[PDB]
């Protein structure tokens, strides 16, 4: 259905990626590289339906709800990276923030073999459906935690490619104009 | 068994007027009859086909017609250069054969 | 352009045996049948072989039968004469030459030919 | 006796795109790796290309790249050479030749040349 | 990314003298080394391959050895027709290439 | 049905018949005479739906399939004359060639009383159906090999007529604009 | 018995082995070394049964068949270093090549852990036994495709020493003249 | 056994054939062609063991009895010819002649497409076996009686080719110096 295709856990913008440029490229990817420390925040995505690619065809075909929001990671990370990040990884719109966002949806994952995770968003929102509008249906935070592990190594830096999908609800409402077409 | 033949053996003909090889052949061989020019040492050059078609590179004071078991090769006004040996050839049924050939020689006093 | 290219030809005992070969250019070779015919001293001129496309069918004159094979090489787009049991009669100069059958009729009017090659067989 | 001849080149507009052929004799051609180099006014000489017996495996220099496909016929012992893309650094004349790996090393020796084609992309 | 390079760019020697021509590479590359001459206008010419092996044709006044990253050719009289540019050229590895060349040039007042 | 009109084992242009002009006439009709050998090719017939003209008012009337091809050949020989070929006789469009062709559909026939054989062409085409254009569904190859055989005799020359037919499917599809008709 | 012997999966010359001179000593190893393209060929091994030692005795002291031939390859890879290649590995004596070979017998093997393949090489001859006499029972060849893959690492080079083995049939026939012995 | 191949129904000499020197090759073969009259003689074959070569070889390998001895013939003649004879065809060295040989062994033929007889001769003599001597087993005689019948027609001549065959005993006796053989 069209669901499987929004739906078949596609990758994302997610965000313009400060870019080699491999920020298109990219998409799903933030960067992982060995860090300072550990804990400060390089990243803050914004979700919208609108906003990044595959997310907007869909969008403005359709103007209703109904959903979920996964987001599941993979990593290429070598023997020699390795790395951890948590992600938030954020429904809706709110704190914008560290501890908040931890107190959020949750996943935590290792990244060593595992190379998928699955942190799955919920459209928490006063009504079943937001409609395509401009503001924002809210952000999606990662922090990098902890980088990367080694060896000799690997060309430090190692990059994940995030994923999307929604449940549970598979199906939605009100079809609208597709992004893609013809005159 | 095919077997063509040519007619003048020697063709003395005076420059500037024409000449008239006739080939026939011992059995029907309808418009398949080509005419070939020979200079000594030199290889063979195509002149007509087809019966009456000229090859490229051929003047118009050369052309042929006839078809069955006789033939004919005419040259309007030969020139200096026309000055050789002519033979014609079938190909209208194997083994493909070549007549005994024609030496047009210059004719003087 | 058409450029039939021979060589091989050379002196030649009898009871000897030659192989000429000629070769082939500016032209579809392999779309052309080809023939060898021959030119002996104080004589006209006597088709010899000619083979088809393929390097299917190919024919010979009575004289040349089972004493010359003809074969062409079309990765290379050239013609062999393999002449086996060579007497006198067989002295002469060989030329290549290359016939085409037009439309479709049946005729193959030869448009090119290439220089000689000389198999003095004495 | 190698005889390397080479046709093809001429006056070409810059984007524009020719075909070089070289023919081969006297060796067997079908074993041999063949090369093409060629060589600048005002400059030394460049290997460009070189094809491996069978059409295999083909090499090609870092300039000539995307541009420049390399192609034998083997059935009539030739060399091709398209040449796509032409810019002026391409001008020169080129040869095409003929390598030997000799025993069993692993070293391909030069061992003709041809005569030279001319490509003035200018 | 196997680079050679020729020393001499222009070896001016006297007829009859000697002239040695050094080639090194950027890196190792055995005994695949071979040398060629280089008249103007006309097609390069063979004379040492295998680093030391003369070609067919080749005159004994001209040798070659060495191995490794440093080669030499050695022509003992030289001759008048030994005026040419030289080239030296790997097959170690591909990709295969050649040195710079070396122009050997009559000496004279 | 329209089939059996089509179907019912017709005769073919095949070819344009180096006439007499017995060839319309003919259609049918390659020529059997004796001959200087016996391999050497005589035919080579094209065949479409499109041309000869039985096949093109029922292949304008359509545009696709249902169908096989059968071609079926038939002799007029005498006591006196006889006769043999083989024919390919040809699915599409290949080798166009000898011994291709051998390994093709196959019959084998010995043109005495018999009067009548079954070379039939299948239709091996990618797809089930094949669009009535231009350049050409392929070749049909006959070969004469051995003549005729003989008498006193007959006079020499002998003729065939070719049969031409499809199953196994009958049926096709898509109607257009049937050669024949009227304005 | 004998074939125990001959049998037990033994290594082989197989070839003279550009040496170091480590090609006795190999015998079994090809080379395995980073290439500039994987597809070229490095090897080329023809087999009998005269030739390389171990074969060699066998062969003498009998001249006909009862067999098979298994060649199965080990590695020395490291965690660093790896490698793959193909080998043929050649019945008898054909085509010399590339794509032919791969038609041939057939193994895919990945040279990590595993550290041992079985190519078997049949005797595919017309004759149920050939006999011992020089040209040659047939090529083995070998690819090495895409090296070795890897660390920091290792140095660089990797071999494989190449195993022999015959069933089925396990059992000769005619004994003749063994390659050991006295006077 | 060796019956087989004396046995399998042999041609014969089986005299010297007045010859093309068609009449080696023949050898099976009197000669049909027509006749003043029919009735006369043009035949009279004679036969031993000895004499016309496969008999030869055998009755040099052996020099006794058991058997009998089929002739049977074949016709090449066409619709065009025809031909009759009658063959006595001998035993065993009798009277030499017409009518006595017709009280023979017997066999009446129609030469039109039967292409085959039996006429068998008997050993019909005192004692089982004869021993290979030089004077004669004995005549078998053929007449041709009336020719051939027709058309336009076959070049006019028809041939014959003999057949020759032993039961019922199949089995000799006493091997002796085979005629094929080294030394």
């Amino acid at each position: 259905d069209l669901v499987k295709i929004a739906q078949l856990f596609s990758v994302m913008a997610d965000s313009t990626t400060p870019s080699e440029n491999h920020g298109v490229d990219a998409k799903g990817y933030f960067k992982w590289s060995a860090t300072t420390a550990p804990q400060s925040i390089v990243h803050r995505n914004i979700v919208y339906l609108r906003l990044f690619p595959n997310l907007n065809v869909f969008v403005n075909s359709y103007s209703y709800f109904r959903g979920s929001l996964v987001l599941r990671l993979s990593v290429y990370a070598s023997t020699f990276n390795r790395g951890r990040l948590r992600m938030g990884f954020f429904p809706n719109a709110t704190t914008d923030s560290t501890s908040t966002l931890d107190n959020a949806i949750y996943t935590i994952c290792d990244i060593g073999s595992d190379n998928s995770f699955e942190i799955t968003i919920p459209y928490s929102f006063s009504t079943w459906m937001r409609k395509t509008n401009g503001h924002p249906i809210g952000l999606f935070q990662i922090e990098v935690l902890n980088r990367l592990t080694y060896n000799s190594s690997s060309p430090s830096e190692v990059y994940c490619i995030v994923q999307g999908k929604m449940g549970q609800d598979a199906r939605f409402f009100c079809p609208t104009g597709s992004v893609v077409t013809f005159q | 068994e095919i077997v063509m033949t040519q007619s003048p053996a020697t063709l003395s003909v005076s420059p500037g007027e024409r000449a008239t090889l006739s080939c026939r052949a011992s059995q029907y061989v309808h418009s398949t009859l080509a005419w070939y020019q020979q200079k000594p040492g030199q290889a063979p050059r195509l002149l007509i086909y087809y019966a009456s078609t000229r090859a490229t590179g051929i003047p118009d004071r050369f052309s042929g017609s006839g078809s069955g078991t006789e033939f004919t090769l005419t040259i309007s006004s030969l020139q200096s250069e026309d000055f050789a040996v002519y033979y014609c050839q079938q190909y209208n049924n194997w083994p493909y054969t070549f007549g005994q050939g024609t030496k047009l020689e210059i004719e003087r006093t | 352009e058409v450029q039939l290219l021979d060589s091989g030809g050379g002196l030649v005992q009898p009871g000897g045996s030659l192989r000429l070969s000629c070769a082939a250019s500016g032209f579809p070779f392999s779309d052309y049948a080809m023939s060898w015919i021959r030119q002996a001293p104080g004589k006209g001129l006597e088709w010899v072989s000619p083979i088809s496309g393929s390097g299917g069918r190919a024919y010979y004159a009575d004289s040349v039968k089972g004493r010359f094979t003809i074969s062409r090489d079309n990765s290379e787009g050239t013609v062999y004469l393999q002449m086996n049991s060579l007497s006198p009669d067989d002295t002469a100069l060989y030329y290549c030459a290359k016939d085409g059958s037009g439309s479709h009729y049946n005729n193959n009017y030869f448009d090119s030919w290439g220089q000689g090659t000389l198999v003095t067989v004495s």
